[PDB]
């Protein structure tokens, strides 16, 4: 079924560094899996952040960054603020369909 | 600007058919390398991606819903049709629309629609 | 048709374009576009313009000469007049032959050489972003839309910004 | 995926389906896009007097206008820039010839001036204004409009010692003739002396001639001939004439100048144009650097080349087209 | 006319990592643009940080660094302190003149 | 030590001529790779770079103010002079003269002056 | 011995079949041949000169007496003067015509074979390098069958790209 | 072997071990593999009449052939394309000097025709066919063949008023002479009058002359001289002759045409070749575009120049192999 | 008005190059390279004097000639003598103009071609150790001091001993 | 600002330029800039004629023919060879008036000879009086005549016909200058020649001349109304000069040696100086290193060809591309 699993929640102070992970049952993630992260603000719309694990969607600040950590995909935030308190998902391509992850809750002490 | 909107019945009986129309503006399907996605929110669980349609009439969809999902397009009037047959209480979800950009290096779901809630009872 | 941007500076030329003397033809995902360059054709025209004004309208005023034909016959004096007239016609006819045959050689040599710099100028601006082959065309990387044609036409083309993207094609 | 980052930018050059042929230094067949003819092989067919004053001949030669032929009586005191001699010209006066014909025709045409002024010559002791029945002026006998036949008197012909100076700022040209009788009786009847001698002189040159009585072929029912001579008197000089018979005394003097006037034989009629080329065939434009219509030219007119055509390439080589 | 646009303001805790950017509307940002970073304290004078997009002005602590992140210039502050609460400006050379940006207000929670 | 000082009239009438003199010590304009630039701040908006003078009498200025900006130097007494013609309310700004170092790899905006407030008004 | 050159540092008298040729060293040993494209082009322009000169005569039948025995006045002086000015102008015309075509001929064959050098250089767009003395350091080991393809122009750089960038670079 | 994926494919140009030197627009010491010679500095040495008709001089000048010299009587009515005059020519008849020698010789040269016709001039009662003593033909004494010496009939001279009306189409040339005696005693007994006057006249021109009496240096034991004048009669014109003594009259006329005939002074022999050039040194080929053998020439010939040699580069540069390395 | 490695033949003409005619100027770790070069200045010189010596001093002999001006008007003889010099002056004047114009074009063309041969001589000298940005200036990688630069002028510059540093500041 | 690594080099190669370039024309353009341009015409003249290579004979109000006939003030030019005769515009005859047929012919041939070496000859004059003199040709404040000529007059009112002759045996040509005196009236002809008529006849083995005197009146020049027509005769080696006349004869004293060389004549008013130059021009002397000149068409010696162009620039360098904003 190629399920995708992420960490349940993360908590940080405003200005800390947050690293997110996107694991799956099939194994290692390469560049052909086209990892995508999208953000769900509670009162706003979904906003695309990073596509193809290296091509960032324009309009977002420079703090967000996606890369390949070891054999797995990841997303890094350098210095989160109080506007980043949202729900973070992650997508993977399996050559026929997109399996969409469980989500990671980034909590910022406001 | 970029904006996609969703329209649906909202309330439907079990074992019926779902009819959703996604209307978008600011980009025309004749452009090379752009599609539109289709993802639903069950309002409490995680998101599930189901299907999307590309510009060259090429379709990929969820293998778990091959026999119940039908997705089409309207290039001239910029409309997207989503069909789901044999609805159930597991399909009671908030229905979202999104675009996907096919560039070099990967695909990106930059802009997403507001969403339309669908309740099945 | 076959398309392919077949010729230019080798084999044959172009007949459709009228607005200038030298032009460009590019093929990409956007289709086919043609436009002439007004810089290279100015030098060829000015050199040609320099030929016309130097000869047309340049004439000296001759008023009184000797008789050139005679209804009578005489001795040394008439024979001398026929001899001095004949040798002037021969020298002027030979001077005309050497003049036109030399202007044409310089005109053909200059026109070939002047637009040779036009082809050489683009190659020097594509030091690593393009390849060269035997029909005068190029293999320009990266993906070359209407902006790159204009940038290389107006000379504001930067090789360093697309330097690393050009090398993967050169790699394979 | 990856889009093909390919382009051509295959530059080219202009070509024409119909290009003319131009020779070069080491080849004769090198076609070119555009070329301009360099020589002029066509003429309008008439002479236009736009930059020059053209005086038409009307079967009147230049010398006849100098002496006053009855058919050339309308050319009194007329200047020009080009004298056109019609090929239909003929003499209708007393028979005559002038030694060194080309010289007298040249200097008069170069001057371009027949402003004749009657002078104060005092030929006395002879019956002047001699008549001749071969140069009729419309009703009766005449001799010349610019000459005077000096006949005898009551069986006495005194020696003539007329001296007349030249106090003016321009050179003077004198035209004096010598009549040759056909019989010795005619010489006695017209000059009362069996011998004659004409001697004119200046401060730098002298001319002396001897009449020769003899028989000539009959022209216009006249068997005699008249020799015409010209003398140039510089300013400050004095012209002295001493003769004892057979003298055709002038009636005055001719002004001689220098300028751009010339003479040319042609048959084309006059006309109106805008050009500075006059040829016997007609007028040609002077824009081209060369021409081959005729070797006789005037003014700012191109040279005469022998080649029928000369083509200069005003463009580049085309190398036809790709076709198919 | 070559406007220069950067972030309006930024926030961090003492010790956090702040990445500033300098973007040019004319196109790509290159080393030939000579990006210059100058900070302005409310009570102190203007002090420069990075010249030529890679050369650091002597005297500033090691936490300040400049580099090229993709299509735009950048200034990186690794481990920001309480003395970094100041204005931040960027300048770009356009072969005839220097154009300064709108400024980025980096605020550090000290109280 | 490297110090830079600015001097000006402070209060100017509209359509007058602004004259500012920069005083600095610790370095001279005879050294290679040395220059001094002028940057003004309208006290609330962003920064505006005006002009600079290099050690080889090279002049570069803002194209939007070319017809109104004149800047020179004096190597003997180590002074920088700036002239602004046809002043306006938009020219009400705090003007800073600063040192710019010309080295390999780019220019360094190391040292800056204290600044001098300039007010343009007709009151 | 070996390691031959061309254009830079001398031609050779070993070939007389044509005017421009090729010399290659590979596994089969020594090779030498000539092409009839640039050789014919250089020849045709040369005999183009040798047709307006060898055979062109202008007829002259009756002229003035160019020599004199007795002494005369203006007539003899003018006839001698009109002959010296004609000879001197024709002597200058012969000198200028000879020097013009001599310079044109030398430059043309030098320029025409540079077209042959450039033509074979662009055929090997990256399969071969330059040595500075008219030689091309071709990679992708191959026998005498390649040399005919270069003269015919049927050298495909794409099919030989694999071994042309391994000896190169790296 | 050389299986290291290395090839050379060197290209170059031909060379010649012995290279000539050819001048250009600048430095002239350059070397060319092959060059052609342009100026013809050599001659065969004998004029050959294959394309044209060459009549040999045989110590006879053109005017002597015209007047019918006893040693040049073989040139009666002979056409030619170039009258070659040898330098050993001399006269063996009555001594004569002609006014404007270079003019009469030129027009007859271009005529290329000595076809003489006999016209029966109706001469009055005057003795004709005068015979000199220095002009000898078969030891009988004679005069010019194309002239007529007239003397007194018995003791008088009935001054001639003869005329010849011309009505044919081609132009005519008349050669008439004037005899100058030595003394008045010889004048009286010859032409029966102490004075003299000869006048010819046409419808467009006339010529006047008076005999002169005086002593001249002794040549061929004949102290008296002969002056020859020529008159050309247009078709349709009339030639009228009046004289009272000392007149040498023509027996007819010479046909005058326009063509390509001329004269030439040379000492070269006559042979057979195939060329369109005649030069006093000899016959030269016309393949070369220039020559410097002589300025005098005839036919389709190269121009005359002053340079001894002129090399045209029919090859190209001749950089040497500089032996083997 | 500053030293920034200004361009060469296709853009500029230097003013400090007085001893030579075609000199180099390198900007390396030391910084300055304005110096003269041989065998290219003299070659351009060689065709210059060769034109001069053939033109200067080559004078012919003329001693006795006809009168060129007259004080008395005469007939055809004076007219012929006046024309026979008018055609001589006119033909000589055109010969002078045609000579100097043709002599001039070969002077400029040879000098431009002479330097182009020099520029490509250095271009074939370094096979892949350097490229050109398109202004008659090279881009040489690797540790090149004045001794390395001076070796390029004098002939010996081995490409293979400098290959490893050349390919790292290049395509790789 | 000078961004550069310690490995990246430039090797920028170029050429020279000058702030002030020379304007000079070509076959394609007309206003191209080359470094130095050399003038190809000689438009300047020294202003004087220097007799360094050649022997220049000054005029000093004496024309060539007047010195040939032997005028009293022109007596300083006896037997003086020259390489180029210079005639001055101030020349004027001050002797018996005369004219010659074909004036340009006699002037040109004796200028080409360049030698007035005259030898006196003893003509066998029997039955005449020689050394005739006139009052319009004064020498040393006394009446004289032409120095090289001999007027003839009767002795006892009788003029026997002169049958004098003398042969030529020297290897060179002999030139004789003789004339005929034209009287002013029939009384003068009888009173000065004792015969109503007159005739002169000279002859050689190849040519002859015959002049009849032309009696009549003429304009007065220098208080003399008569004229003398002077003719020249060329006597070949081995020839015999026979002169028969009965009056109106101006006897020659001898012969003038002629030759062929490089001597000529030229009319100019330029003075004589000291320099080292070959070209001779009516405006003076000009340098001959230039290949062309536009001073005057009349010239002598090794001279450049005459052109009508004022200036002809020839390039001696390469194209100039200066400045570039600095
Ligand atoms: C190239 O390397 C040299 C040698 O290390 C560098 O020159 C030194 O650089 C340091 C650091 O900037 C200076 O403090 C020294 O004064 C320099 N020494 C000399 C003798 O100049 C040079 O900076 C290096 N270049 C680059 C671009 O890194
Ligand atoms: C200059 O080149 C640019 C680059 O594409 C092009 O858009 C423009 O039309 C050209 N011309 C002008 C006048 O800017
Ligand atoms: C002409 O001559 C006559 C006769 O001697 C004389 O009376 C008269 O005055 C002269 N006229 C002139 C104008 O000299
Ligand atoms: C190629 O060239 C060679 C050498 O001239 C020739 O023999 C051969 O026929 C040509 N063609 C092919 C297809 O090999
Ligand atoms: C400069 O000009 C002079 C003018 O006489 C010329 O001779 C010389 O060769 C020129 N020098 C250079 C270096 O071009």
């Amino acid at each position: 079924q190629a399920v995708v699993t992420q960490e349940s929640a993360l908590t940080t102070s405003p200005g800390g560094t947050v690293i997110l992970t996107c694991r799956s049952s099939t194994g290692a993630v390469t560049t052909s899996n086209y990892a995508n992260w999208v953000q769900k603000k509670p009162d706003h719309l979904f906003t695309g952040l990073i596509g193809g694990t290296s091509n960032r969607v324009s309009g977002v600040p420079v703090r967000f960054s996606g890369s390949l950590i070891g054999d797995k995909a990841a997303l890094t935030i350098t210095g989160a603020q109080t506007e980043d308190d949202a729900m973070y998902f992650c997508a993977l391509w399996f050559s026929t369909h997109y399996v969409f992850g469980g989500g990671t809750k980034v909590t910022v002490l406001s | 600007q970029v904006t996609l909107k969703e329209s649906g019945p909202g309330i439907l009986q079990p074992s019926q058919t779902l009819s959703l129309t996604c209307s978008f503006s600011g980009f025309s399907l004749s452009t090379f390398g752009m599609g539109v996605g289709w993802i639903r929110q069950p309002s409490g669980k995680g998101l599930e991606w189901l299907a999307h349609i590309w510009w060259d009439n090429d379709e990929y969809c969820n293998p778990a819903l091959k026999s119940r999902l039908t997705i089409s397009k309207d290039t001239s009037k910029n409309h997207i049709f989503l069909k789901i047959a044999n609805v159930d209480t597991a399909d009671t979800a908030t229905y979202y629309c999104a675009r996907i950009f096919a560039n070099y290096g990967g695909d990106a779901m930059d802009y997403w629609g507001q969403g339309t809630s669908v309740t099945v009872s | 048709g076959i398309f392919g941007a077949i010729a230019g500076f080798i084999e044959n030329g172009w007949e459709g374009m009228v607005d200038g003397w030298y032009g460009f033809r590019h093929q990409n995902s956007e289709g086919r576009g043609q436009a002439a360059d007004l810089k290279s054709t100015q030098a060829a025209i000015d050199c040609i313009n320099g030929k016309l004004n130097r000869l047309i309208g340049k004439t000296n005023e001759k008023f009184h000469q000797i008789e050139k034909e005679f209804s009578e016959v005489e001795g040394r004096i008439q024979d001398l007049e026929k001899y001095v007239e004949d040798t002037k016609i021969d020298l002027w006819s030979y001077n005309a032959e050497l003049l036109v045959a030399l202007e044409n050689q310089h005109t053909i040599d200059l026109t070939d050489s002047e637009m040779n710099k036009l082809f050489e100028k683009t190659k020097k601006q594509l030091r690593e972003n393009a390849e060269d082959m035997g029909n005068g065309c190029f293999k320009i990387y990266h993906k070359c839309d209407n902006a790159c044609i204009g940038s290389i036409r107006n000379g504001t083309y930067d090789h360093d910004v697309y330097r690393d993207e050009a090398l993967n094609n050169r790699f394979q | 995926g990856n889009d093909n980052s390919t382009a051509t930018l295959c530059l080219g050059h202009h070509a024409v389906p119909n290009g003319t042929i131009v020779k070069t230094i080491c080849n004769d067949q090198i076609e070119v896009t555009n070329a301009t003819e360099l020589v002029q092989n066509s003429s309008i067919g008439e002479i236009c007097d736009s930059p020059h004053q053209i005086l038409d001949g009307e079967n009147c030669t230049l010398i006849d206008a100098l002496l006053g032929d009855p058919q050339c009586d309308g050319f009194q005191n007329k200047k020009w820039d080009l004298f056109v001699e019609r090929s239909k010209a003929y003499s209708n006066c007393y028979p005559y010839d002038v030694p060194d014909y080309a010289s007298l025709r040249s200097l008069v045409a170069s001057s371009g001036t027949l402003e004749f002024n009657n002078e104060s010559f005092n030929w006395t002791g002879v019956t002047q204004n001699g008549t001749s029945s071969a140069c009729i002026r419309r009703s009766n006998n005449s001799f010349f409009s610019r000459l005077n036949w000096l006949t005898q008197l009551n069986f006495k012909y005194p020696a003539l010692n007329v001296t007349m100076p030249n106090n003016e700022q321009f050179d003077k040209l004198y035209i004096w003739g010598v009549h040759h009788p056909v019989t010795d009786k005619d010489q006695i009847f017209l000059y009362a002396q069996s011998s004659g001698r004409i001697t004119v002189s200046t401060k730098r040159s002298q001319q002396a001639v001897i009449p020769n009585i003899g028989y000539r072929p009959r022209i216009r029912n006249i068997p005699s001939r008249i020799s015409i001579y010209w003398t140039i008197v510089k300013p400050g000089d004095i012209l002295l004439i001493n003769s004892t018979g057979n003298l055709i005394a002038p009636r005055g003097y001719f002004k001689i100048r220098s300028g751009k006037s010339s003479i040319m034989r042609s048959d084309a009629p006059i006309g109106k144009c805008n050009s500075e080329c006059i040829t016997p065939n007609g007028s040609i434009p002077n824009d081209k650097p060369f021409q081959n219509v005729n070797r006789i030219t005037y003014g700012a007119c191109p040279r005469y080349v022998k080649q029928s055509t000369l083509k200069l390439a005003t463009g580049m080589r085309n190398v036809p087209e790709k076709q198919t």
